């Protein structure tokens, strides 16, 4: 299907095209033409991504002088599955109708984990196993004594990757992780390192976050490409915790106590080691004294360590002190290891600033700054150096030295926190700390610097107003897409209050106040008998589920409930979440019916798409706010009063409307799909609220349907759901909400979809 | 609450945490009820490394390690007269040499024969009395100061 | 009769409290057949969200520490995870004795989820056109 878009041909591989595409394809257009960066609020449920891919593929051929790449992005490897399979269906339109004549190369990316093929490694799991047997399989000394002794241990698929994928450029043609696999099964090379080398070939790559907020994972595109390459982000609101999450680290009494053990074994194996071979050690020194020390990096770029946390800047290339002498490091290292101990005895919560932390240990062990910030430079390249296997039992001693790193680095802007014991244990002495970075603006700001234009595509985020200031950003776009339907889909509504009149909330700081506790249970209950399949329960916490779970069976509600649908309860253990969404998903479609409850913050708001009858309906308790961890929050909304001037009420409202919107967003992704959404909180009537929560939802959250009572939305319920559990085909779908190539032909197409994109 | 008990006197660990471990040149753990035990006989030596003291030679360092402990002192001797900056010499490279050399004497002042360690330090401390001991001293305590400063400030 | 109130069955506890025998009461050793040394049907289309995120590769990598201590264990918890794991294991164990499980859920629920009914994907009847051979038969 031939879509023209202001002057530009995109090539639909499919029959229509939702009218939303356009105005927000348009508004991708206007950035791109732009070449700037951009905020496009466009509902999960529409196929944002396949009209983005189109234009993407659209825009690089029209443009190949603009844009030399894209790199998109999305949270989840699923995801990327889902992207690779619609990019295919794109290529496959642009494959027929231009018959393959033109290049183009599509390709996944993901950790070993996903990209590992050979036998020894590929069972392995966990990243740690993976990483540290393949890095034993593949590494420059295991290399260099491999070819010199085949007999030495290696991974085969490196030596073929190596021998021959190297300088062999892969044909165009999207290559999936299956794809790669089997690839890599056919020639026997290592898809993960045949991925890496060949993104310089690629024309789209797909990668999780991590790869381009993570400054120690992998960082694979330099200026030059970035320069002219688009970033595309889903608009997953986590991105901005991600950046902390992604340069912040904890520090852990246990982790030192491990830290110690491994720091007692390399020492020890130090001297075996010495014993074993010097000049190699020698020869560091030399490399070091003689500079840059740089000349195996590109094996070294064949390694699993992560890279430095400091970001380009915050890297130097100076000689490191005077802990270039192992033994004089390992010194360094266990004054730093106790220092830490004594400043981890602290009785009570304290926090420090950088310089202040750093001011300590210049008082009492003298450390200084300059020889700290390269101390995981001499720690990567004595790890080598040492050419030690247990690389996953040498991880404690890596964050160690990579949070001195980060300390000694990233001096101003940041803080630290210092707990005598975890929110898990109020009760009991567990001494930790917290490297707390704050402004999430300094991981993304390379990738504003780097690439030409970020751009955030989903409609979760709101009030868009609040992300430029938080990312310290300013987008050439910021728009939002309004829901456009011949038959509503969604239907969100404030049952905040209960029969009993009771005024079902949280307001009550989380405390224990049965009456809501017990609304809430008649609510659910009576709501598990009238939706259909699927339900899908999220608590503002896991410790208030699980005491209002313990008061329902208490008060039998629950039971009640197992009549009316199959219970499953989340955890924290991966085989409970795994067994849960198993059961759930096949319990919403065998003969019985199935409710998930779980936290509006876990990862199964995250990894989990409550799409057509799973989940048909999503229930906020509560609105969902930390009021745990208090102090680490404090700190950022601080932060945030001081470079950002941001309210700490305007951001918690923020922050908790964000993740009910998770919720809701994920609850669906298609025209042929639906979601009933209770938001079973007071608060959320409040027209601030309601105002934040993302304005295409707000259009259907009519005011009607605030503070409704729990009958109210059952009737509600049941009305909604006889209107559209009506048939309503694709040929019904034709009238509005769907464009074929005849309404695109069609200038109306043009002139109708212009009010449906939003701006905030 | 980590350390499991002095080879002394390990009571302390168990009755109280508000206890801080007494340091001495000997590199050997010893207590508060130990330092009221060689007060009153003895005073000239260690318990049992048999090594000789000056009466208590007792001072508070919590560190958990005793070569921590021993060599956090010898940091603050050795750089007492060790104060050259970058400033003094052409490079860093030059600087680090040493400051490893520097790295060195405290290894040989922790574990080797202190001759060469004494001269040393005698003939830098002479020659450098004036900068490096004297001068550089006051420009570190300026910084100390200022940073004092800055600290106070944002307070 | 009156014994079957008695823990698992009617208040559901931890441990061996049942007034008739627990295999359930090492839920952890009971679900080893599930998801530990077997798993699920799907854990690669779905339900791996246990894997997604960058706490996957290494653990204390993450910021996390709002997961179960070492230190500060507690029989309160014990009784609310008691009526979760009662309750999960309850609904697992008997969903699994209805669904033996097959080979094509994984397969099943990425079609499910990848293609759309709504650009493309019909559905289309397939009788049979009745032209009937001289009709002047049913006339007369
Ligand atoms: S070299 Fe390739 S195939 Fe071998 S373990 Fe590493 S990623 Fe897997
Ligand atoms: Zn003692
Ligand atoms: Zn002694």
């Amino acid at each position: 299907m031939k879509l023209n878009v202001d002057g530009l041909l995109v090539y639909f591989p499919y029959d229509y095209i939702y009218p939303e595409q356009f105005s927000y394809m348009r508004e991708l257009k206007r950035t791109l033409d732009a070449k700037g960066h951009g905020v496009l609020e466009m509902p999960s449920g529409t196929g944002k991504t396949v009209s983005l891919l189109a234009l993407i593929m659209a825009y690089q051929r029209a443009y190949p002088l603009e844009v030399t790449k894209l790199i998109y992005c999305s949270r989840t490897v699923p995801e990327i599955e889902k992207v690779i399979e619609e990019l295919r269906k794109l290529l496959n339109f642009y494959e027929k109708q231009e018959g393959e004549k033109l290049p183009f190369l599509g390709l996944a990316l993901s950790s070993r984990k996903n990209l590992c093929i050979h036998p020894e490694v590929t069972p392995l799991r966990f990243g740690k196993d993976v990483d540290g047997k393949c890095h034993s399989l593949t590494a420059s000394y295991v290399r260099a004594q491999y070819q010199h002794d085949t007999s030495l241990p290696h991974c085969r698929f490196y030596e073929e990757f190596d021998a021959h994928g190297r300088e062999v450029p892969l044909p165009a043609g999207i290559y999936n992780l299956d794809d790669l696999k089997a690839l890599g099964r056919r020639q026997g090379w290592c898809p993960y390192f045949l991925a890496r080398y060949s993104i310089l070939h690629a024309n789209v790559v797909v990668y999780s976050y991590h790869y381009l907020l993570d400054p120690k994972i992998a960082d694979l595109v330099s200026k030059e490409l970035a320069r002219k390459a688009v970033v595309v982000f889903d608009e997953a609101h986590n991105i901005d915790n991600v950046c902390i999450d992604s340069m912040s680290v904890n520090l852990t009494r246990r982790t030192l106590d491990r830290c110690q053990g491994n720091l007692e074994t390399l020492q020890k194996t130090v001297l075996r080691i010495k014993e074993t071979d010097e000049q190699r050690l020698r020869d560091e020194y030399r490399r070091l004294v003689e500079g840059l020390r740089e000349a195996s990096a590109a094996r070294e770029t064949d390694a699993h360590l992560a890279n430095p946390v400091l970001p380009d800047e915050v890297l130097q290339e100076a000689v490191p002190g005077s802990i270039r002498t192992a033994e004089h490091f390992l010194g360094f290292l266990r004054r730093l290891l106790e220092y830490v101990k004594w400043r981890l005895r602290v009785q009570h919560v304290v926090q420090e600033s950088p310089p202040a932390f750093l001011s300590g240990l210049a008082q009492r062990v003298c450390i200084q700054r300059k020889p700290l910030r390269f101390c995981a430079e001499r720690l990567r390249s004595l790890l080598h150096t040492l050419e030690i296997t247990d690389l996953a039992d040498f991880s404690p001693l890596t964050l160690l030295a990579n949070f001195a790193t980060l300390v000694s680095t990233y001096a101003k802007g940041f803080t630290i926190i210092i707990e005598p014991f975890d929110d898990r244990t109020p009760t009991i002495a567990n001494p930790i700390l917290h490297f707390s970075c704050m402004d999430a603006s300094l991981a993304i700001k390379p990738v504003f610097e780097r690439f030409q234009s970020v751009i955030i595509t989903s409609g979760t985020l709101s009030p868009l107003d609040i992300y430029p200031k938080i990312l310290d950003f300013h987008p050439v776009t910021m728009a939002t897409f309004t829901m456009t339907l011949a038959r509503v889909c969604l239907c969100p509504m404030i049952i905040g209050r209960g029969n009993d009149q009771v005024a079902i909330s949280s307001k009550f700081e989380t405390r224990e106040d049965i009456a809501v506790i017990r609304n809430y249970g008649n609510l659910l209950l009576e709501m598990s008998a009238v939706v259909p399949d699927g339900i899908v329960a999220f608590f503002t916490s896991y410790q208030y589920m699980e005491s209002t779970v313990a008061s329902w069976y208490e008060q039998g509600i629950l039971e009640n409930i197992q009549r009316n649908k199959l219970l499953f309860i989340e955890t924290q253990d991966g085989a409970e979440t795994s067994v849960a969404l198993e059961k759930y998903q096949e319990a919403c479609e065998n003969g019985r019916g199935a409710i998930l409850l779980s936290v509006a913050r876990g990862k199964v708001s995250e990894g989990i798409d409550f799409v057509h009858h799973y989940g048909r309906a999503v229930i906020m308790f509560g609105v969902p706010y930390v009021y745990t961890q208090s102090r680490i929050l404090k700190a950022r909304l601080e932060y945030l009063r001081d470079q950002f001037q941001i309210r700490e009420n305007d951001f918690l409202t923020f922050d908790a409307m964000r993740h009910a919107a998770q919720c809701v967003g994920r609850a669906i992704r298609g025209k042929t799909d639906y979601g009933l959404m209770v938001f079973a909180d007071k608060r959320f009537a409040r027209g601030d609220k309601r105002g934040k929560l993302p304005r295409w939802i707000q259009e259907h959250l009519t005011d009607a349907n605030l503070n409704l009572t729990v009958d109210e939305g059952v009737q509600v319920a049941k009305y909604f759901l006889r209107q559209m559990a009506q048939p309503f085909h694709r040929e019904d779908q034709l009238g509005l909400s769907l464009l074929s190539l005849e309404q695109l032909e069609s200038e109306e197409t043009l002139k109708r979809i212009e009010q449906i994109a939003q701006q905030l | 609450m980590d350390d499991q008990g002095c080879p002394r006197c390990k009571t302390t660990k168990y009755r109280n945490p508000s206890l801080k471990l007494m340091v001495n040149v000997c590199g050997h753990t010893l207590c508060e009820s130990c330092v009221d035990l060689l007060f009153v006989r003895g005073a000239g030596n260690c318990p049992e490394c048999g090594t000789p003291l000056r009466k208590s030679n007792f001072r508070v360092q919590l560190f958990e390690d005793p070569t921590v402990d021993k060599e956090v002192e010898i940091r603050k001797k050795v750089l007492k007269i060790y104060n050259k900056r970058e400033e003094d010499f052409p490079s860093l490279r030059e600087y680090n040499d040493f400051l490893e050399e520097v790295e060195e004497i405290v290894f040989n002042l922790t574990n080797n024969v202190d001759l060469d360690n004494t001269k040393k330090k005698m003939e830098i401390y002479q020659k450098e009395n004036k900068d490096v001991i004297q001068k550089n001293k006051l420009k570190l305590t300026r910084e100390q100061e200022e940073l004092e400063e800055a600290l106070e400030v944002e307070r | 009769w009156t014994r079957f109130f008695q823990s698992h069955y009617f208040h559901r506890d931890r441990l061996n409290t049942g007034s008739k025998d627990l295999f359930a009461e090492c839920a952890k050793i009971d679900e080893k057949g599930l998801k530990t040394m077997v798993s699920l049907g799907v854990k690669n289309p779905l339900l791996d969200l246990t894997a997604l995120e960058d706490k996957p590769l290494d653990e204390g990598y993450g910021i996390s520490s709002v997961p179960s201590a070492s230190n500060s264990k507690s029989i309160k918890e014990n009784s609310n995870a008691a009526i979760i794991k009662r309750f999960n294991h309850h609904s697992a164990m008997v969903l699994a004795a209805g669904l033996r499980k097959q080979p094509a859920v994984k397969r099943a629920k990425l079609q499910e989820s990848i293609e759309y009914e709504d650009l493309g994907k019909n559905n289309s009847v397939k009788t049979i056109a009745l032209n009937l051979k001289k009709s002047d038969r049913y006339y007369h």
